[PDB]
């Protein structure tokens, strides 16, 4: 049907830069709008990042700007997220994401891949 | 931003019976809401959206109604698969923002 | 007599190369028996003379061309045979499909012997036969003329297009009124077609 | 005698296609592209194939309101993405701004923009009828006709919750045409292509006899 | 220092108007000479096509465009007749000055209606061709129609004939009467098929642009 | 062939930069100043750059809207602080009218202003390429090139809830170019210095082998 | 006492209109002479820029620029090719003329390739440049290559040489064969390299501005 | 044989002292050794004069200058070497820092001694080099000519400017093509330069 | 198909009822 798959998270000490990337199946991956979400050991979920259908258009809240970078390749089905210089807060697990636009409801969710900033 | 607040960090029912959600909205935000499933290590799926419209393949029993700044969201019939917690959403404008999350709590 | 079809004779656009001497020459296509249930043909060239002759080994190895047609189609019966055929020459001519989906590459570019009509009332191609008149045309009619000939200039949006893509028109031969013969006479009557094309050029070997 | 002319036949302007950009219900995007297509209706298409090579300046004129024929004020902007450049992605697609793209901002209190498109063709002329492939989808198509897309959106920040319905006018100018064809009988199936049903209509409406007349 | 009218910012769908250039400075590709322009639809409308005067029931396609002649061992019987209005539904919808009359609400002009001989080579007979002013009925039998218009066509001299119809204005009747027996030597098919051919003369007009019905 | 002249090349008007008032929400400042900078997007930057020296007069225009794409009448004043002028300190400071400081006062109602901007360098042309120090961080700079700040705020007199977003759009007349420059393969990096990565990017695309073509 | 047409208020973003002087009475700073004004971008395809032939995989940089020629022990081989597209991605990227380019849609004419021999002066060979007109595949071996087009080039006495290639249109092929080993006296280096310059001829032609891709 | 830089040739701009006399004679800075690994050298002028000859007396005690220099550049070597150089004066020339933040002041403004290039490909300016041939240029084939020679007028906004700021321009000689030879040959082709100012003025003691 | 590609002429019946054909040369081979 549909597979949002992600990789790379896990143990970091801070200061570091680490890549996940989402692979995905079933489904037109150059059609969709893609996003990043993090969840807060609180539940408190938050935005990432964003990034349009054909790369037209990313999107960055004010928290993570300039500190990450997203990016997608249409032939390989991949999502790429480029994350640097981790404090203490960046600890959370990410889902990957799709939409139809900007203003849609999120869809689908990856099983998602915590990330954590330690000594 | 805009920080969307949820009245109940709770709220108790049983199987059969009815509740029903609030969210409240820190300016107007127009129709624009979402409200999210997410049952206990899962990830949230995607329910109602965009005031009363629901997402293809939800159950009739979930429904949801609002404007404006005071939203709703409606469960007809409680049962056992529908304990998790909920969300709801602004997409009004970016940067998109989460509610603080409700959990159900069946007594029985 | 002779139709020129849209009152101009063809011509040379003032380095493209001008064959001239043998492929002026008459190509004479082989003969369609034209029977008393028969209906309709067409050719579509410059297809038909990519095989054929010296100038097949022009069209083939150029690049681009332009050129133009002088074509004679005659008609022999004996004056016991009635019947009545309709001579048309139609820039531009684009086929369509039935349904009950685009035509075969056969029906496209027949080649040097040419099609049946599915649908002669339509001409297949959609629009109806009464009005296919607008187009230079002559009437071969039996008991009167039995010879059609047709000048045709060369009619396209760029002054030159390639012979393998680009069929720059065709040509139909309907008998709008069915042949009838008395018992014992010859049951097929033949039709024959010669082409000459003028003024040819070719570039871009 | 003066109204036989092709000149005068193709004057008036008329309605080319209805386009609309709904971002207020269930489909939020928030804009629209809309392919220039003349033979849209099947009623401006039959008088076009009535000649075969035809040579003509466009002018269009977009008249729009929202759902209620009420028309607040509140900005558009009209995009022209000429043939060969990109299309925009999404609502805020850094190709909406570019350079190269004409755009034309107008509020909807204003009376209906207006434009002049030039001929685009790389060829002298347009075809109607093309035989032989571009090079069996390919059959009987023009590369070369593009015209460009018209792309649309409300520059109001986001989510309006305003669907703004729009119509889409045009009339050709110092239009040529080139040899003549006959007039289709036959209905039309597809857009493309000339296919025709199975079943045939006669072109005439019977009579009883040869000979009774009324 | 200026005033504006009542008519300001209408906008009216024949406009007539100018509009800004959307490109400046953009090249058309240059005009190169096409055989075959024509400028205005009145030279259509004088050219000659194939009418359908048959057009019964079950007369199946192209089939329907001639009309049959036989010998019917009967010398004055009324082979076809059919109306000549171009616009009004009926025979002249298969020509061409039919359809692109059916774009105008008045015509008006005098038309040309052309007649061939399908038969064999060796037949020979008389058809009597009768016209008929639009405010009468269709004649009884010969001897009523030969007092009208009318010009007698005979087949072994004469295979096309041509008919001039004095007037229209936006009704008539032609009528085909057999004059003689249809007369054939041994071994010969004994019917033919005569095809008409209907067009405009030069005086045809028309007026005031209107969308049709045909589709 | 006319439009490969350096006139037409550098013609059409395109967004040199969007600025936002923001008087609303958590910033209540209620004006913004925003520097001229043609350099503003990468795009507009690798045209200017082919040429070394250019002199040309520029027309601006302003496009205003609220954040629903909704523009009912409120009042703005756009002003032109010339080079070599002080900056206004505050929505009230006193800077907001003088004599000298040109400005336009243009409800968002009515269509957007337009005004014309001279030619203000001291030096007979720009110079996109200075080499040598005005006198590190000096290297390289024209302090010659200042064409002002057009700051702007909302004269309705106090906290209006209603933040304003405006875009600015630019076009370059009567140009003239000297000595020509090649354009820039690689990436840049930062806005005032041709400083460029470390790793290297090819100008052109492999293939497999000197021979294989496609 | 006017009206206004239905296009008043629109800001249209190709205006070419006019505009209030913001500082009447103001003087710009006057001109004077500055050497090298170009008037129009159709002078700088006209140049000859060091083209890429070589663009490999794990070439580095500085080594992209010529094409190596050896002595190969082998008679008749293909040395390097490349189609002629100068809009195309490959190795036109890195000319001029294959930049501005990428700012039109459509481009015309005839274009010319001037070939450098590097090689010591003492060094001597035959090299067999062919081109292949654009509705074909590039030749197989020499022998279908010199009956097209060509021109045999000769180290010892000219170093440099002009192909010009008769027509573009909005894809053809150059390749450059061994004729001859490449033959040295003692004491020499055995291999050279050859370079290559990329420009347009006088009719060269652009057309319909477009914002390009490179970055 | 000769490339006037676009087309002109230095001329005075019609009370600042005009030297002439002894500021005409050639300067022969040092000689570069092109090796088989070297890459790329640069000058930047109206530096390299600034400590030499009187020239140098001029330019640091006046505070406004114009000039207009002819220089010449030769590379001998025998016919056993093979390789070649491009030889550019490229206006208003500024370099650039790699990033893994300016280029340290050693790199703006050589001296006499001029430069090595960090990377010749993209010049360090971050433009390519295979365009670079867009500016007045010559070759140096070491199987042909042995000589280049370049007038380049003065060019700048202002008619004057200071020498000790502004530096008009630069010059780059690019092996592009390596320098090979067989062994025993010598190991160095030395590259020598010449530079004549022409026109020159001052003024502002 | 391979003949009409030489030389030939067309002869019609029932108009012309003779037909003359000149072979352009033999020297002391050929074929009609």
């Amino acid at each position: 049907e549909v597979q949002l798959v992600e990789s790379g998270g896990g143990l970091v000490k801070p200061g570091g830069s680490l890549k996940l990337s989402c692979a995905a199946s079933g489904f037109a991956f150059s059609t969709y709008d893609m996003s990043w979400v993090r969840q807060t050991p609180e539940k408190r979920l938050e935005l990432v990042a964003h990034i349009s259908s054909g790369g037209g258009y990313i999107y960055y809240p004010d928290t993570v700007k300039g500190r990450f970078t997203i990016s997608r390749d249409n032939a390989k089905n991949t999502l790429y997220l480029q994350m640097s210089s981790l404090k203490s807060e960046d600890t959370a697990m990410y889902y990957c994401t799709r939409q139809k636009g900007l203003y849609y409801g999120f869809d689908y969710w990856g099983q998602g891949t915590t990330l954590t900033v330690s000594s | 931003d805009i920080v969307m607040t949820q009245s109940h960090k709770f709220m108790s029912t049983s199987v059969g019976d009815r509740v029903s959600i609030t969210c409240k909205a820190s300016q107007d935000v127009n129709t624009a809401v979402a409200w999210y499933q997410q049952r206990p290590g899962q990830s949230p799926k995607l329910l109602i959206y965009s005031a009363s419209y629901r997402y293809t393949g939800v159950p009739d029993r979930f429904t949801g109604s609002g404007s404006g700044t005071d939203f709703t969201f409606t469960i007809s019939s409680v049962q056992a698969e529908d304990l998790a917690v909920y969300y709801c959403q602004q997409h009004y404008t970016t940067p998109h923002t989460f509610g603080g999350g409700t959990k159900l709590e069946i007594k029985r | 007599n002779i139709v020129l079809s849209y009152g101009e004779w063809p011509e040379y656009c003032p380095k493209p190369t001008r064959p001239d001497v043998s492929v002026n020459r008459f190509y004479t296509l082989s003969t369609k028996s034209w029977k008393t249930e028969s209906t309709g043909w067409y050719w579509k060239f410059p297809d038909v003379l990519n095989d054929t002759g010296v100038f097949g080994q022009n069209a083939q190895f150029h690049y681009l061309y332009r050129s133009g047609f002088c074509m004679h189609v005659q008609c022999n019966a004996s004056k016991f045979h009635q019947g009545a055929l309709l001579v048309a020459a139609i820039p531009e001519f684009v086929i369509a499909a039935s349904s009950p989906l685009y035509p075969d590459f056969a029906h496209t570019n027949p080649g040097k012997d040419g099609q049946e009509f599915r649908d002669p009332y339509v001409l297949d191609a959609g629009i109806p036969l009464s009005q296919a008149l607008v187009f230079p045309h002559q009437w071969i009619n039996l008991r009167t003329n039995n010879c059609a000939t047709i000048i045709m200039p060369y009619v396209n949006a760029l002054p030159f297009d390639s012979a393998l893509n680009h069929s720059n028109f065709g040509l139909v031969v309907i008998p709008i009124s069915p042949l009838k013969y008395c018992n014992g006479a010859t049951t097929e009557v033949p039709v024959t077609l010669t082409i000459a094309p003028l003024n040819s050029e070719f570039s871009g070997l | 005698v003066n109204e036989a002319s092709v000149e005068h036949f193709y004057s008036r302007a008329g309605l080319v296609g209805v386009v609309e950009v709904k971002d207020s219900g269930t489909s939020l995007d928030g804009y629209t592209v809309w392919p220039i297509d003349v033979m849209g209706f099947v009623q401006q298409r039959r008088k076009l194939e009535l000649s075969t090579y035809m040579r003509f300046d466009a002018e269009f004129t977009f008249v729009s309101n929202l759902s209620n024929s009420t028309t607040p004020g509140m900005l558009l902007q009209y995009m022209y993405v000429p043939p060969g450049a990109p299309k925009p992605d999404g609502r805020k697609s850094y190709q909406w701004q570019t350079a190269t793209n004409p755009s034309v901002f107008a509020k909807l209190s204003d009376p209906p923009p207006q434009v002049s498109v030039p001929f685009m063709s790389p060829a002298t002329a347009y075809q109607w009828f093309y035989d032989g492939y571009p090079t069996n989808l390919q059959y009987g198509q023009c590369p070369n006709n593009m015209m460009g897309h018209f792309a649309i959106r409300t520059v109001s920040e986001s989510t309006t919750g305003k669907n703004v319905h729009v119509r889409v006018y045009m009339r050709i100018k110092h239009v040529r045409a080139w040899v003549p064809r006959p007039l289709r009988s036959q209905a039309y199936m597809v857009k493309n292509y000339p296919t025709y049903s199975q079943t045939i209509t006669n072109t005439a409406t019977d009579r009883a006899s040869i000979t009774t007349t009324d | 220092p200026t005033e504006l009218k009542p008519g300001t910012n209408q906008f009216l769908t024949t406009d007539d108007g100018t509009s800004p250039p959307i490109l400046p400075g953009f090249e058309p590709t240059p005009l190169i000479h096409i055989p075959g322009e024509f400028t205005s639809l009145l030279d259509l409308c004088q050219i000659e096509t194939i009418l359908e005067v048959n057009n019964t029931t079950g007369t199946i396609g192209v089939s329907r465009l001639l009309i049959p002649v036989r010998a019917q061992n009967n010398v004055d019987q009324l082979c076809a007749s059919f109306q000549v209005d171009p616009g009004r539904n009926g025979p002249w919808q298969s020509t061409m000055v039919g359809q692109i009359c059916r774009y105008y609400t008045q015509w008006s002009g005098s038309l040309k209606v052309t007649f061939m001989f399908t038969g064999s080579f060796m037949a020979t007979g008389k058809m009597l061709i009768a016209y008929t002013p639009p405010g009468s009925a269709q004649p009884a039998t010969r001897e009523a129609a030969m007092l009208g218009t009318h010009i007698v066509w005979d087949f072994g001299l004469q295979s096309s004939v041509t008919l001039v119809i004095p007037w229209i204005s936006n009704t008539g009747i032609v009528t085909i009467w057999y004059q003689t027996n249809f007369v054939v030597p041994p071994d010969t098919p004994t019917e033919a098929n005569i095809i008409a051919l209907g067009a405009a003369q030069k005086n045809f007009t028309l007026k005031l642009c209107k969308d049709t019905d045909e589709i």
